[PDB]
């Protein structure tokens, strides 16, 4: 018992060997001579209203004009951002509700929440008649993020320590991750659906493989909870927005932490974060109302979104680059532009 | 230099109670987390206020000052009629506030079903319609005319204004106006203090061994009203029932300190802390 | 296509008016959270009231808890005296009676998912729901939780001389001393009272009853305490009646220390077998929303 | 004792593995940003005619 825990500190030793023999110099010198972006100001476009009460999930369609948002009170809310109309609400059994998606393809929607249940909602069906296609039902403990990677594949990620790769056909578990000593909270799929990463309570993040079903990665730079993660446009390095009001950037092949993101005046928590078309912006939301945007080589702030009267709890950006698209705590969405 | 020091106090009464309504009018309509069920009627009662102090206060400054009225007969009866209508649609507004709070405190479960925004909007325009009955149409229709040569010759004279009334009138505007809604408040405001002083005891049962706040604001409240609003519509009748009892200028008086109740009131109401929110941040 | 919008501005009316008439029937319902340590009476609580209210399996389940009883003591202790040091050996409470309505109401099962009841009072709409996890060291699901009305706190005052389970060290009552001070001081739930439920009332009789195991070893400031002044001994021995103010105290001073206005805690003395508390709910109720009332306006 | 034996065996996949250096992946990333700065409709502002939200 005790012997193996002599091995395992060298092991955990010799990784750090390796990655302080590799930082040649930090980021910040390396991009010191590029001019700065400026200073960045956006206005409100469209508001959204109708929902009873807070929101929690958002997210966008391929082709970014239709969006779905979820709320407490037990409404999934499909609307149109050109020209304001919602096009479907579909009631949900249980009132607690912390995620939703949106297929490729536009044909389904998920859900999921507190009651430990994965749910499929059929939209192009006949008669325009919304009826619950599957109830993806074998885990335990709350869900926390759904995606999808094709009409038959989704992933889920709960707070019982694991990930799962689901089957809907069949409505069974084709893989099952571990690993984790917490809760897990996000996750966020390559753009070649072939990776994904994880964000847990135990203040650090893995890189999963799908087809294998192994742990590859481990990267521990953060001193608290997790809440949100999001993967840079180019695939090889992904931002992580902690529970210590700091954000860092993580990069694959070199396996260390590259840049932090702090302010000394900022000591609120962080909910959601998020890149930009060309991966120059990284907006991330905050407890304190409103939303910073700061700079992916610079950490220099350029600009603040304060448009709401509570907390930001959801935030994503269309696939075009289009719009920036904020859910609250005060049942409002916005669209900025 | 009577006039010309005594003007400046006229214009700071005239200038404060209308700016003072600019910031309630505009915060509550501009944001949204300021609109409730309840502020409708105080944004009413603020209206109201603004009409009062834009159309009703220079006028009257402008007549004391220049000794005589210009604009004519047509236009002072109009002058009139604007006065009874704003005083009238003031003070029936607090009587339904407090009938408000009455419910709210006294049954909580059946608050939200008992008041909605069609039935706020309906109460609304149902007491704006009662006010302005006893203003225009007994106004109009020259109802109130007085049967002397005083009354006949002011009637006559297109360039003078003075206010005489009969008896029947002036009593049954005062029932209409001040008197009904003065009962309703006190019966209200004892009953809301009661049930708080029922709701402190219960705490001490509670946790003792471990109603200031009540009286003050209470106190307030009516000593306001009281205070700025009875002392008028006490001589209103009084200097009706008997003749040459009571002055002129002690009309005037009287009725300019009812006045400047309407600029008091934007103090007393609309102090909640997102309303300082609001005036500090517009 | 000019006809395109005509139906989609169609679409959105038909919507629209169906989001008002959900809007009425939200705003006029209250939700009810009720907490705890395990092995309290968050079930039986939420069981009674259900029947209470809006009104085969039992058999096998009656089966398994039956058979898992007699073999935890008869082999536990081997370490009718049995059951005399029953303290010592974790067992469960429907051992004696499902050996030898009420009956249903013994039953116990573990809890998973979340349970939810509806029931009404006097046309007045309450959902009360039940949230059930193994254990959770951190709850991180607490702060969806921050519209309720009230919570509805169960402790079971007749078990100081026991154990944890997770942690074979760790007194029980303690344990829920502790769960309720991390509760009352937590940062999303800054403007919610709580509602104490000291159950297990007639154990706690019966343990005070036989000399045994007195209060005293495991309480140390049990010695110096004495009866408040502002006592109403219920009907009740004298000893009995200061047993039970000594437990309500200890929460109390928790509550009493914060809040600053916006925190209020009921404490009761309940059975939840079998005595009659739909109204005791119902009436804290009307004094909550009434007092956020009075708060507002100054008037308090 | 189960437990940490799979445990120093997971911690030894992952120690024999290849790295580059910080300039590279910091070269990489500036490369990409710079190419693909022209189409960002956040950075640099769409004319008013071409923007679907006005
Ligand atoms: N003697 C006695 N036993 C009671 C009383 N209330 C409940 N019990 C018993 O205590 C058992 C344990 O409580 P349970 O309700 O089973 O536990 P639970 O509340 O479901 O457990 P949690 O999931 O932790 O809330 C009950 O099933 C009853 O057998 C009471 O007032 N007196
Ligand atoms: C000249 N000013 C008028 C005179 C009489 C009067 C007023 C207000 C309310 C009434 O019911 C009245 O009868 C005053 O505003």
């Amino acid at each position: 018992l005790d012997q193996l825990r002599q091995e395992a500190e060298q092991l955990k030793n010799q990784i750090r060997d390796a990655r302080k023999a590799c930082a040649d110099a930090t980021l910040s010198q390396i991009t010191n001579n590029i001019d700065p972006v400026g200073r960045i100001q956006m206005r409100t476009r469209r508001t959204l209203r109708g929902h009873l009460a807070k929101i929690y999930a958002m997210h966008w369609g391929t082709d970014s004009r239709l969006l779905v948002s979820a709320s407490q009170d037990g409404k999934l809310i499909i609307w149109d951002s050109y020209t304001t109309n919602k096009v479907h609400a579909i009631p949900l059994r249980s009132s607690w509700v912390m995620t939703c998606a949106y297929a490729p393809s536009g044909n389904y929607v998920a859900c999921g929440g507190l009651d430990n249940i994965c749910s499929i909602y059929n939209l192009k069906t006949r008669e325009g008649n919304v009826r619950v296609s599957r109830e993806l039902a074998g885990h335990t403990g709350y869900l926390s993020c759904c995606r999808f990677l094709d009409d038959n594949q989704i992933v889920t990620s709960s707070g019982d320590t694991t990930c799962a790769l689901w089957d809907i056909e069949t409505g069974q578990q084709t893989t099952t991750f571990t690993g984790h000593t917490g809760d897990v909270m996000s996750l966020s799929l390559a753009p070649d659906t072939r990776l994904f990463v994880s964000g847990a309570c135990d203040a650090s993040a893995k890189l999963w493989d799908v087809r294998e079903g192994m742990c590859r990665q481990t990267f521990t730079g953060h001193e608290s909870d997790i809440n949100a993660i999001c993967f840079f446009p180019n695939g090889n390095a992904f931002a992580t927005g902690s529970d210590d009001a700091t954000c860092r950037l993580f990069d694959l092949r070199a396996d260390q932490e590259l840049m932090t993101y702090s302010h000394d005046n900022i000591i609120c928590g962080i909910t959601s974060v998020s890149f930009s078309k060309s991966g120059r912006l990284l907006l991330a939301g905050y407890d304190d109302f409103n939303c910073n945007v700061w700079d992916a080589l610079k950490a220099d702030r350029a600009g603040v979104l304060a448009g709401h009267d509570n907390r930001v709890s959801c935030l994503g950006v269309t696939d075009d680059g289009m719009a920036v698209a904020t859910g609250s705590w005060d049942s409002f969405l916005k669209i900025w532009n | 230099v009577w006039v010309v020091g005594m003007g400046i106090v006229m214009s700071l009464i005239v200038l404060a109670i209308v700016f003072g309504n600019v910031l309630v009018i505009t915060a509550i309509a501009k944001f949204e987390r300021l609109q409730t069920v309840t502020n409708y009627f105080i944004t009413s009662l603020a209206c109201a206020d603004l009409v009062m102090g834009l159309a009703v206060v220079p006028f009257g400054a402008a007549h004391i000052l220049t000794k005589t009225w210009t604009f004519g007969n047509f236009w002072c009866e109009f002058w009139t009629s604007i006065d009874v209508l704003c005083v009238t649609a003031s003070i029936e507004t607090l009587c339904v506030i407090a009938v408000d709070r009455y419910f709210a405190i006294t049954s909580p479960f059946k608050y939200q079903s008992l008041l909605t925004k069609n039935k706020a909007r309906v109460i609304i325009l149902m007491v704006w319609i009662v006010s302005g009955l006893t203003s225009f149409l007994p106004i109009q229709m020259h109802w109130y005319r007085a049967t002397h040569q005083e009354a006949i010759n002011c009637y006559a004279e297109e360039t003078c204004c003075d206010f005489f009334t009969n008896q029947a009138y002036a009593i049954a505007s005062s029932i209409v106006s001040f008197y009904v809604p003065l009962v309703i408040m006190v019966f209200v405001y004892s009953r809301v203090f009661q049930e708080a002083k029922r709701q402190l005891q219960k705490i001490d049962k509670s946790e003792g061994r471990f109603e200031h706040k009540a009286l003050k604001t209470l106190g307030i409240i009516m000593g306001t009203f009281t205070l700025c609003w009875l002392p008028f519509f006490i001589v209103n009748i009084v200097h009706v029932i008997q003749d040459n009892l009571i002055r002129k200028e002690v009309y005037i008086l009287l009725n300019w300190i009812g006045y400047v109740n309407s600029g008091f009131n934007p103090l007393i109401y609309c102090r909640s802390p997102d309303f300082r929110i609001a005036f500090q941040e517009l | 296509q000019r006809n395109e919008e005509k139906a989609q501005r169609e679409a959105n009316k038909k919507i629209e008016k169906q989001l008002q008439k959900d809007k009425q029937v939200y705003r006029a319902t209250h939700r009810l959270l009720l907490l705890g340590a395990g092995e309290s009476g968050k079930s039986t609580i939420v069981k009674q009231m259900r029947i209470l209210h809006v009104n085969a399996t039992k058999v096998q389940d009656i089966k398994n808890n039956l058979k898992e009883a007699i073999e935890t003591i008869v082999a536990a202790m081997s370490n009718r005296a049995c059951y005399e040091r029953s303290n010592e050996y974790q067992l469960i409470d429907c051992a004696q009676y499902f050996l030898d309505d009420q009956d249903l109401l013994r039953c116990r099962v573990l809890t998973s998912g979340i349970f939810e009841t509806k029931f009404q009072v006097d046309k007045v709409n309450f959902h009360m729901f039940d949230v059930g996890g193994q254990r959770d060291e951190r709850r991180k699901w607490i702060q969806c939780f921050n519209d309720v009305t009230a919570i509805i706190f169960v402790v079971a005052s007749s078990s100081y001389n026991m154990v944890i389970r997770e942690d074979n060290q760790t007194n029980r009552l303690q344990e829920a001393l502790n769960l309720f001070k991390s509760i009352w001081n937590n940062r999303w739930l800054r403007t919610i009272s709580v509602i104490l439920f000291l159950n297990k009332q007639d154990l706690l009789a019966e343990k005070v009853l036989a000399g045994k195991s007195k209060i005293e070893d495991y309480f140390p400031e049990f010695a110096r305490y004495t009866t408040p002044e502002d006592a109403t001994p219920e009907p009740e021995d004298p000893r009995v009646t200061r047993a039970k103010y000594f437990i309500r105290d200890e929460f109390l001073r928790i509550s009493t220390a914060s809040g600053d206005g916006r925190h209020y805690c009921y404490p009761h003395f309940t059975c939840a077998v079998d005595t009659e508390n739909i109204r005791r709910v119902f009436n804290d109720c009307r004094d909550i929303i009434q007092r956020m009332h009075l708060r507002q306006y100054e008037l308090l | 004792i189960a437990q940490a034996r799979k445990l120093v065996e997971q911690l030894k996949m992952e120690a024999n593995i290849d790295r580059i250096k910080v300039s590279k992946a910091a070269a990489d990333l500036m490369a990409y940003c710079e190419a693909h700065a022209k189409e960002d409709p956040l950075l640099t502002p769409v004319p008013a005619s071409e923007n679907p939200f006005r």
